């Protein structure tokens, strides 16, 4: 099935999340921003994931591949494959 | 029921968890959010474990760092909140896109 | 009429013996479709256009008739469709785009 | 006192583009030397990922490819229609 | 070669003669009628003329039977509840495949609660305006094209509907577009839609906002708001949607905001 | 006597750069200052003088940078003037040691 | 091609201190450093070579490239084993 439903409401991780470095007491608002953040930031990494797939001429993805965009666009996110 | 001040509490948490390192978003979750933001923009295409794990990978290390610098830009103001202004701020000191 | 391909065979305008030298002098094995690769030549001919247009958008805002490098860079910083081209943007003695902020003016 | 340059066709495809108007010289080099790097940058990826696709020849589909992943979305439909429509262009070698 | 034909007889609503647009898979009956005498009160159509009667024997029914969402001081807007109400979604269609290309009863027309838009005199409703949309997040698509009556168009309808519309995307806050290929009217139509959201884009501030916000209070971003910059006929901006600035210019249909611009309805409604 | 206010030097001297992109920086100082930095760690060095050029708006296009961060770092937080705490917090963000 | 260096990188941590573990999975972190460190160092001895347009690549540009990328203290005593190793292959005919 390929329906298109709402992941941008992911989960309020962020509330954890950020709870990841030193974010002192939060004060909201920003489930919003930091919503477009991540949007922007995922789909910055995934339409060179989907262009090297197309010139890899094959309909899955992979991870060796995925490093290879994953440093090309700056943010190398080193070492899983 | 003896529970004392909010705040220090929050330290604890801190300490908490910065000591492990498990991987802090929920799986299935970034899978569906995966998916449903690759689907549309090229068309159907197939995933591999690795590969989506990895990608939220980067997406974990990316936002620690962005918001570990939010809070540095937080803190400049005197302040103890995290507000919008500060997000903006460290997103176009981060080298806007 | 003529018995020469003169080197414009699809009908673009930059020097294909030299997209032959740079294909064979980026070089890493030893085997390089020197024929096929007109397809870098018109992307060199794309932007030259993507930076002389907006040179010709920027030639009737100085009221010139040759083109320099201040309006370079504030073509170089036309927009965003071309500041991430070139990321790094600063050309020699360009200077920079006029703001002031929203800050500092308060009617005083 | 010999040196290949890039100026030539340059000011003739700047006098073409747009007819009427004149150069100068360090503007001259500021254009000659984005050119020969933005060639750098599509060549590395170019070699880069004609080298991780394990195939061993550099082809067009591969430096569209190239092309589509290096440069932003609006010249990037610019240059893929382009670059068809060059490949289009010579592709079509006839007596005529 | 078989789908677009001009079939039927023609149109003639009462005494009012309306000509056709396009085919569709027509029982050839209607064709064989020499009219089309729609009904003015509920909208139904058979194969005599003195049992139009028996519905004017009969009319506890004269208007569209679900949810009359809203009337402001001008016309009655509304939803069909076309669920079960395919009944009524029976004349919506077949009037809709007389005047409506693109789509096609090759599925049946069921998956949306269509949007509905009439006036009631004391006598009674009569359909002024009217379309549908989809669920949610087709291809975006907030902005979808007219239905009108034939016979009172080129005064501002179409500028109500898709006002309509805009209202009820703030109260949605889902951004979308128009039809994607073309239509008719609708071309120079959302030239001007666009256009006066443009004067009440461009007025209200004075000095320079950020563009996402101007892409935002008429919900139409970045396939839009491109040629707003650029097709009125040419506003120079230093594109970019970090900022753009906007300018004076000649306002001049700014300085008639009196004729056929005059009215429009508060946000009052209910949501889905 | 004609006389307006001091802290009113900011638009007519903001035009007065920014109409003209001409090199900010005193040559043959800035010269003498580069070749004492060059000078102790290795010998008999030259320079060439559009190496010079090329050196000269390297420092201005990163002084540019740098206290265009800080003016809206400065901004960031009510601020009118630019302190220590705003270059610090540039030199935080900037990511190159 | 299915070619490695996690065998040699296990040779290197018990010629350190042999009491610890190559742990399971930091190999592949190790893998990647020593490939992508040696990717680049190679692209930049490459075009540092080729700017004086000489045809191999030998001792010279490859100091200079160990030298200009990475920074000062790890560099210099790094080339200075790279010195030791290089005639110490040498160091027999």
């Amino acid at each position: 099935i390929l329906r298109d439903n709402i992941q941008g409401i992911t989960k309020p991780a962020i509330r954890r999340l950020a709870r990841r470095g030193g974010v002192k007491r939060i004060s909201g608002l920003i489930y919003e921003e930091v919503r477009a953040v991540l949007k922007s930031f995922l789909e910055s990494v995934i339409r060179d994931s989907v262009t090297y797939t197309e010139h890899a001429k094959r309909k899955t993805v992979t991870s060796l591949d995925v490093v290879y965009a994953l440093k090309r666009q700056g943010r190398t996110l080193y070492g899983f494959g | 029921p003896h529970r004392y001040k909010p705040g220090t509490v929050a330290l604890r948490e801190i300490r908490r968890f910065q000591k492990s390192t498990e991987l802090l978003i929920r799986k299935l979750p970034f899978q569906r959010l995966v998916r449903e933001i690759a689907q549309d923009f090229k068309t159907d295409l197939r995933f591999q474990s690795s590969a989506i794990g990895a990608l939220q990978e980067s997406v974990e290390a990316y936002l620690v760092s962005l918001f570990e610098d939010t809070n540095l830009a937080a803190i400049h103001a005197k302040r103890v909140t995290i507000q919008k202004k500060d997000i903006k701020l460290a997103r176009r000191l981060r080298g806007e896109r | 009429l003529r018995s020469q391909s003169s080197s414009a065979r699809a009908g673009l305008q930059f020097p294909v013996g030299r997209i032959k030298r740079y294909l064979k002098r980026h070089a890493t094995g030893r085997t390089r479709v020197g024929s096929k690769a007109a397809i870098y030549l018109t992307a060199v001919l794309e932007y030259l256009t993507a930076e002389v247009l907006e040179l010709a958008g920027n030639a009737a805002k100085d009221l010139k008739v040759k083109r320099i490098t201040p309006r370079h860079l504030q073509l170089a910083i036309r927009g965003d469709d071309e500041l991430d081209s070139l990321i790094r943007a600063t050309i020699a003695s360009g200077g920079v785009l006029p703001h002031i902020n929203k800050a500092l003016l308060l009617k005083v | 006192a010999r040196k290949e340059t890039y100026s030539s066709y340059i000011y003739k495809v700047l006098k073409q583009t747009h007819p009427d108007t004149g150069i100068s010289q360090k503007s001259m080099s500021i254009l000659n030397s984005f050119v020969n790097d933005i060639f750098e940058r599509i060549a590395t990826e170019a070699s880069k990922l004609a080298a991780y696709n394990k195939k061993s020849t550099i082809s067009a589909r591969e430096i569209q490819t190239a092309v589509r992943l290096i440069l932003p979305g609006e010249l990037a439909k610019h240059a893929v229609s382009e670059g068809t429509r060059a490949v289009t262009k010579y592709s079509s070698s006839t007596q005529a | 070669e078989v789908a677009r034909v001009r079939n039927l007889n023609r149109i003639i609503m009462g005494k009012y003669e309306i000509e056709p647009w396009y085919f569709s898979p027509y029982p050839i009956e209607l064709t064989d009628e020499d009219f089309i005498y729609i009904d003015d009160f509920t909208l139904q159509y058979f194969g005599s003329k003195k049992q139009y009667e028996r519905y004017r024997k009969k009319c506890t029914l004269r208007h569209p039977p679900g949810n009359e969402i809203y009337r402001d001081d001008y016309v009655s807007f509304f939803e069909i509840d076309g669920r079960k109400q395919r009944t009524w979604c029976r004349n919506l269609c077949l009037l809709s495949k007389l005047f409506l290309d693109h789509k096609t009863l090759y599925y049946d027309v069921d998956p949306f609660l269509f949007y509905c838009m009439t006036r009631r005199d004391e006598l009674g409703h009569h359909l002024v305006g009217y379309f549908s949309k989809e669920k949610e997040s087709a291809d975006g698509y907030n902005v979808a094209c007219i239905l009108t009556l034939p016979q009172y168009q080129r005064m501002g309808y179409g500028k109500l509907l898709i006002e309509f519309s805009y209202e009820l995307s703030k109260k949605e806050n889902k951004v979308g577009s128009p039809e994607k290929p073309l239509s008719d009217l609708g071309l120079l139509s959302y030239r001007a839609y666009w256009s006066d959201t443009l004067i009440t884009l461009l007025v209200e501030h004075q000095k320079e906002i950020t563009i996402d916000e101007i892409s935002s209070m008429t919900s139409m971003t970045t396939t839009d708001i491109l040629h707003t910059a650029k097709t009125l006929n040419i506003l120079r901006y230093y594109k970019g949607q970090h900022i753009i600035f906007l300018n004076e210019d000649i306002l001049d249909r700014y300085n008639r905001l009196k004729a056929k611009k005059r009215r429009t309805i508060d946000p009052n409604r209910l949501i889905w």
